[PDB]
C-alpha cells in the first residue's frame, strides 16, 4: 500500500479526468488523460513506467471527460465545445468528431459492448450517439435539471444517471426504459460507477457521504462516512474487493466495498485530486488533478 | 431530571456567539465614529 | 501613494549565526500573505524585538500622503504631514542591487531588492510581481509598526 | 482573573509540595492561549502519581482532551476521550460527583470530534447514545439536525431544530438556528423579520446576534435600481441606525464596521471605504466576507493585480475549489493579455461544476468576442491565430443562437444580444478580409526564408 510512480507536472492545465485500461486488448497499459490544456495525452504505461505514445488535439474547450472502450482498444474525448471527438489509440488519428451541438455535451459512457455513447443534455435527458454513427439514435425521455454523471454496467444490465439534485435515474439499456428513481441525495451528484458485478451502485454526491444503493430492487445498502470535502470520481477494483473515492480536499482514501470502512489513504497530491481509476488486475491505482501530477498508487 | 442542572453547573463556556462578534484585541469606535460623522457632515 | 510595498511579516529567528554586534542583529522574517522573506537590520538597542512578534512594514518612496518626492535633507522645522506618525520605527536608505532569477529567454519569476540604511541591511526576497516600484539607485524607506494583535 | 494570575505566578516557582496548582494554572489558561493550559494539563498528571498509585481522574484527561479537540491532535484527543470514558466508567462509588455527567460531557465532546473527524455515522451513533439516556438535553439534539442538514435543509434537520426550540424556548442558540434554517431561501426576506423580534423581548435583551441578523437581512434588500424612488436610501438609512445602536453599546464588534462599510460602498465612497474596512481588516482577516468586500474596493479602483489574489485566497479554505461568485467578481474590467486567455480559463473551471447557470455562458462569449475582435481588427498578427479565432467566433455565435431561448435569466433579461450579433457579423468579415492578410504574411516570410537560403548557398 503505497505509490509507484510519480508524474511530475504531467499537464500544463489541470487534469480533470483519467482513462485506464482493464482488458488485454492494448488498453490496460496505456493510459488516457484530458486535461484543461487542450492536450489528449495517450500515456503509454510501458515497463512499470508512464511514457508518452501520443499527444491528440483538437478541442477547443478542455477536455471533460476520457474513457477507454471496454472491447476496443480506441476511445474518444469529450468537451463542452459541443463536438465530441472520437480518437484510435492504435494510430493516434482522429475517427470522427460528433458535433453534439449547441453545448448539449457531458461526461461520456462506452457501452460495454462499445456499440453506444451516452451524453448528457442539458435539457435534462440522456441522449444515447452511436459509436459508428454519430447521430441521436434514441433519447431517454426522463426530463429535469441537467445530466451530471452517466455510467454504464460492466456487464450491460442497468444504467444510472446522477442529476443536479441528488436524483438517480435507473435507466435500462436492455430496453430504453425508467425503472427506478432513486432520490435519496439531494446534492449534485458529481461521478457513479457500477459495481463489477453489476449489484452495488455507489453515488459521489456532494454531501461526503457514500451512499451505496442497490439496483436489483432500488434500495440502499448503507451510508458511508466519506471525506470531508466533496468526493469528485470513484472507481471500483476490477476483482471487486474495494473502492477509491476522490474528493476535494487532496485526499485518496481507498474505501472497502465489504466493511465500509478505509483500508488506506494517500496524501501525496498538493491540490484536489480529480480522476481515480484501478488498472486491469487492480494493484496500480492511477490518479490526477489539478496538481497536474499522475500518481501510480500500489496496493498489492 | 437532574442531569441537566449537574452539568450545566461545573462545565464552562469559553467562547459563544458573542464572542465571535468582538474582536478578541481593543478596538474601539473613536476611530470609527469619527469617519462615520465626518462622511455624514460633508453631504 | 508612493507606496513601493506593504505587507505584515513575523519574527521567526534572530541572528542564526551568532549575534556579531552589540546593537544590531538579523531578523528572518517571514510574510503571512505575499509568502516574501525579510532579513531586515533593526536596532535591537532602541527598539529591542522579540521572536513571535508582527509588524507592518511599509516601503515608501516618501513620507507624504500627497507625495511630494522630497528632495532629501534633515529638515525637522516641518508642519507638514508626515507618514512617521503612525511607525515606531522609521529609516531611509537606498537600494543598491536588484538580483532575480533571470534567463536569457523568460522573463524573471522571483526578484531580490537589496537596500542599504547606511549600513542596516535588508533582502526582500520574494516573487517579481510586488517589486516593480524597486529600482536600482533610488532613496526608499521603512516605516515598520509592531502590531500589539 | 490578574489577582489570581498573580497567584498563580507566585505558587509557581516554590515547590511547597504543589498538587493542584497546575489545575488552577490551566483553569484559567483556557480562555488565553491554548498551549499554556496544554502545559500546566501535562505537569498535572505526571505530579498525581508520586503521593501513591492513584488513576488520573477523568475530568482532567477530558479537559485536555477538549483543549487538543480544538487543535490539529484529533487522533491524540480521541485517545484522551476514551480513556476518559473508561476512568469515569470505573467510578462506581463517586455518586457525589456525577461519573455519569462526566462520561456524558466527555462523550459530547468524542461525538463533536468524530462529526469532526470525518465520521458522521459515530457522531450520530454517540449523540443518539446520549438521547436515549437524557432527552432533556439540548446541545446533542441539535448537532444531529447539523448532521442532517449537510446532506439538506429540508431533512430532520428543519425538524429537529424546532422540536428543540419547542422544547426550550428561551435558548437563543435553538431560535437562532430556527432563523438560520430561513437563511437557505431568501423568499422570506422581508417576513424573517417577525421570527427574528421574536426574542427581542427586554428579558433577552441586549442580544448582539439578532439584532445583527436583522441588520444584514436589511442589507439584503439593497442592490436594487429602485434607489431614486426614495426607497433604498431609507434602507440604506435604517441599517446604518441599528449599526449606530450595536456600534455604541459595543464598539469591539467587527460586523458593526462590517456593515458600516458595506452601506458606505453602495453610498460611492470606495476611496473611504478602504479606511473603515481598514479597522476590520486588521482585528481579524480570517473572516470570508472582509476578503471580498476589500477585493470589490480593489476591483473598482482598477487594480485587478491587487484583486485576483484575494479572492484566490478566499477559494484557499478546504469548502470548495471552483465556486461561481467568486469567479463572477474576478472579470469586472478584465481587458489585458493576461486577464483574457485565463479569465476563460477561471470561466471554464467554473462552469464545469455547475453549466446551468446563463451568466457563465454569457461571459464566456463576450470574453471570446473580445480575444476576436482584439486579434481580427487592429492585427496583422500571427496567422494560426486567425485560424483560430474563426472557430471561436463561431462557437459565440452558435452560444449566442443558444442563449436567446432560455426563459429566465439574471434578474435582467437579455434582449440585448442584437448588438452583440452584429458584431460578430462585422467579426465575420474582417476575419475573411485579414485571411488574405494572413497568407500576404506567409509569402512573405517564404520569399524572406528563400533569401536568406541563397546567401547561405553564397558562403
Amino acid at each position: 500500500y503505497g505509490i509507484l510512480f510519480k508524474q511530475e507536472q504531467a499537464h500544463d492545465d489541470a487534469i480533470w479526468s483519467v482513462a485506464w485500461g482493464t482488458n488485454k486488448k492494448e488498453n490496460s497499459e496505456t493510459v488516457v488523460t484530458g486535461s484543461l490544456d487542450d492536450l489528449v495525452k495517450v500515456w503509454k504505461w510501458r515497463d512499470e513506467r508512464l511514457d508518452l505514445q501520443w499527444s491528440l488535439e483538437g478541442h477547443q474547450l478542455g477536455v471533460v471527460s476520457v474513457d477507454i472502450s471496454h472491447t476496443l482498444p480506441i476511445a474518444a474525448s469529450s468537451s463542452l465545445d459541443a463536438h465530441i471527438r472520437l480518437w484510435d489509440l492504435e494510430n493516434g488519428k482522429q475517427i470522427k468528431s460528433i458535433d453534439a451541438g449547441p453545448v448539449d455535451a457531458w461526461t461520456l459512457a462506452f457501452s460495454p459492448d462499445s456499440q453506444y455513447l451516452a451524453t448528457g443534455t442539458h435539457v435534462g435527458k440522456v441522449n444515447i450517439f452511436g459509436v459508428e454513427s454519430g447521430k441521436k439514435e434514441y433519447s431517454l425521455d426522463t426530463r429535469g435539471k441537467f445530466i451530471l454523471s452517466i455510467a454504464y454496467s460492466p456487464d450491460g444490465k442497468y444504467l444510472a444517471s446522477g442529476a443536479i439534485d441528488g436524483i438517480i435515474n435507473i435507466f435500462d439499456i436492455a430496453t430504453g426504459k425508467l425503472l427506478h428513481t432513486l432520490e435519496g441525495h439531494a446534492m449534485p451528484i458529481r461521478s457513479l460507477t457500477f459495481s463489477p458485478d453489476s449489484q452495488l451502485l455507489v453515488t459521489a454526491s456532494d454531501d461526503g457521504y457514500i451512499k451505496i444503493y442497490d439496483v436489483q430492487h432500488a434500495n440502499l445498502a448503507g451510508t458511508l462516512s466519506g471525506h470531508a470535502s466533496w468526493v469528485l470520481n470513484v472507481a471500483f477494483c476490477p476483482d471487486d474487493t474495494h473502492f477509491v473515492s476522490s474528493s476535494s480536499d487532496k485526499s485518496v482514501k481507498v474505501w472497502d466495498v465489504g466493511t465500509r470502512t478505509c483500508v488506506h489513504t494517500f496524501f501525496d497530491h498538493q491540490d484536489q485530486v480529480w480522476g481515480v481509476k484501478y488498472n486491469g488486475n487492480g494493484s496500480k491505482i492511477v490518479s490526477v488533478g489539478d496538481d497536474q501530477e499522475i500518481h501510480i498508487y500500489d496496493c498489492p | 431530571v437532574d442531569v441537566t442542572r449537574d452539568i450545566v453547573s461545573r462545565e464552562r463556556v469559553w467562547r459563544t456567539r458573542t464572542t465571535i462578534l468582538q474582536s478578541t484585541g481593543k478596538n474601539f469606535s473613536k476611530n470609527i465614529f469619527a469617519i462615520l460623522q465626518s462622511v455624514k457632515a460633508r453631504e | 501613494a508612493g507606496i513601493l510595498f506593504e505587507d505584515i511579516f513575523d519574527v521567526k529567528d534572530i541572528d542564526p549565526e551568532g549575534k556579531k554586534f552589540d546593537r544590531v542583529s538579523r531578523l528572518h522574517c517571514e510574510s503571512e500573505s505575499f509568502k516574501m522573506d525579510l532579513i531586515l537590520d533593526v536596532n535591537i538597542q532602541i527598539y529591542p524585538v522579540d521572536l513571535g512578534d508582527k509588524f507592518r512594514l511599509v516601503i515608501a518612496s516618501t513620507l507624504y500622503e500627497d507625495g511630494t518626492l522630497d528632495d532629501g535633507e534633515y529638515n525637522p522645522t516641518d508642519d507638514r504631514p508626515s507618514r512617521a506618525d503612525q511607525f515606531e520605527y522609521v529609516m531611509y536608505g537606498k537600494v543598491y542591487r536588484i538580483e532575480g532569477d533571470e534567463t536569457s529567454t523568460e522573463a524573471a519569476t522571483r526578484l531580490s531588492a537589496y537596500v542599504s540604511y547606511g549600513g542596516l541591511l535588508m533582502r526582500l526576497q520574494g516573487d517579481a510581481n510586488n517589486l516593480h516600484g524597486f529600482e536600482v539607485d533610488s532613496r526608499v524607506y521603512l516605516l515598520m509598526k509592531k502590531l500589539a494583535f | 482573573r490578574d489577582i489570581a494570575k498573580g497567584h498563580l505566578k507566585k505558587v509557581t516557582e516554590q515547590y511547597p509540595d504543589d498538587v493542584e496548582a497546575w489545575i488552577e494554572l490551566a483553569q484559567i489558561l483556557e480562555q488565553t492561549d491554548i498551549q499554556g493550559a496544554l502545559s500546566a494539563y501535562g505537569t498535572a498528571t505526571r505530579i498525581l502519581q508520586e503521593k501513591v498509585q492513584a488513576d488520573v481522574p477523568p475530568e482532567i484527561l477530558n479537559n485536555v482532551g477538549a483543549l487538543h479537540f480544538r487543535l490539529g491532535n484529533l487522533g491524540e484527543a480521541k485517545k484522551y476521550f476514551l480513556a476518559s470514558l473508561d476512568r469515569a466508567k470505573a467510578e462506581a462509588e463517586h455518586d457525589e460527583h456525577y461519573y455519569n455527567a462526566i462520561s456524558v460531557t466527555t462523550s459530547y465532546n468524542l461525538a463533536r470530534l468524530y462529526e469532526a473527524m470525518c465520521e458522521f455515522h459515530e457522531a450520530e451513533k454517540l449523540y443518539k447514545n446520549i438521547l436515549r439516556e437524557h432527552p432533556n438535553y439540548v446541545d446533542c439534539y441539535l448537532r444531529l439536525g447539523a448532521m442532517a442538514r449537510d446532506k439538506g435543509n429540508f431533512y430532520e434537520a428543519s425538524d429537529w431544530f424546532k422540536e428543540a426550540l419547542q422544547i426550550n424556548q428561551d435558548h437563543p442558540d435553538a431560535w437562532s438556528l430556527i432563523g438560520n434554517l430561513h437563511l437557505a431561501k431568501q423568499e422570506w426576506g422581508p417576513g424573517q423579520k417577525k421570527f427574528e423580534r421574536i426574542l427581542k423581548q427586554p428579558s433577552t435583551q441586549s442580544d448582539t446576534y439578532s439584532m445583527l441578523a436583522l441588520g444584514n437581512v436589511w442589507l439584503q434588500t439593497l442592490h436594487q435600481p429602485t434607489r431614486d424612488r426614495e426607497k433604498e436610501k431609507r434602507h440604506q438609512d435604517r441599517a446604518l441606525a441599528i449599526y449606530k445602536q450595536v456600534l455604541r453599546n459595543d464598539a469591539k464588534n467587527l460586523y458593526a464596521a462590517n456593515g458600516i462599510g458595506a452601506v458606505l460602498a453602495h453610498k460611492g465612497y470606495f476611496r473611504e471605504a478602504r479606511d473603515v474596512f481598514a479597522q476590520v481588516r486588521e482585528a481579524t482577516a480570517d473572516i470570508s466576507d472582509v476578503w471580498l468586500n476589500l477585493a470589490h474596493i480593489y476591483v473598482e479602483q482598477k487594480q485587478y493585480i491587487s484583486a485576483v489574489q484575494m479572492y484566490e485566497n478566499c477559494l484557499r479554505k478546504f469548502y470548495k475549489h471552483q465556486n461561481t461568485e467568486v469567479v463572477l467578481y474576478l472579470a469586472r474590467a478584465l481587458f489585458k493579455c493576461g486577464k483574457l486567455q485565463e479569465c476563460k480559463q477561471t470561466l471554464l473551471k467554473a462552469r464545469h461544476v455547475a453549466p446551468s447557470d446563463t451568466v457563465l455562458m454569457f461571459n464566456v462569449a463576450l470574453v471570446l468576442q473580445r480575444l476576436a475582435t482584439s486579434v481580427l481588427k487592429d492585427e496583422k498578427s500571427n496567422l494560426k491565430e486567425v485560424l483560430n479565432a474563426v472557430k471561436e467566433l463561431e462557437l459565440a455565435h452558435r452560444y449566442f443562437s443558444y442563449l436567446s431561448k432560455v426563459g429566465d435569466k439574471m434578474r435582467f433579461d437579455l434582449a440585448l444580444a442584437a448588438t452583440e450579433a452584429r458584431q460578430c457579423s462585422d467579426l465575420l468579415s474582417q476575419a475573411q478580409y485579414h485571411v488574405a492578410r494572413a497568407r500576404k504574411q506567409d509569402e512573405e516570410e517564404r520569399e524572406l526564408r528563400a533569401k536568406q537560403e541563397q546567401e547561405k548557398e553564397l558562403l
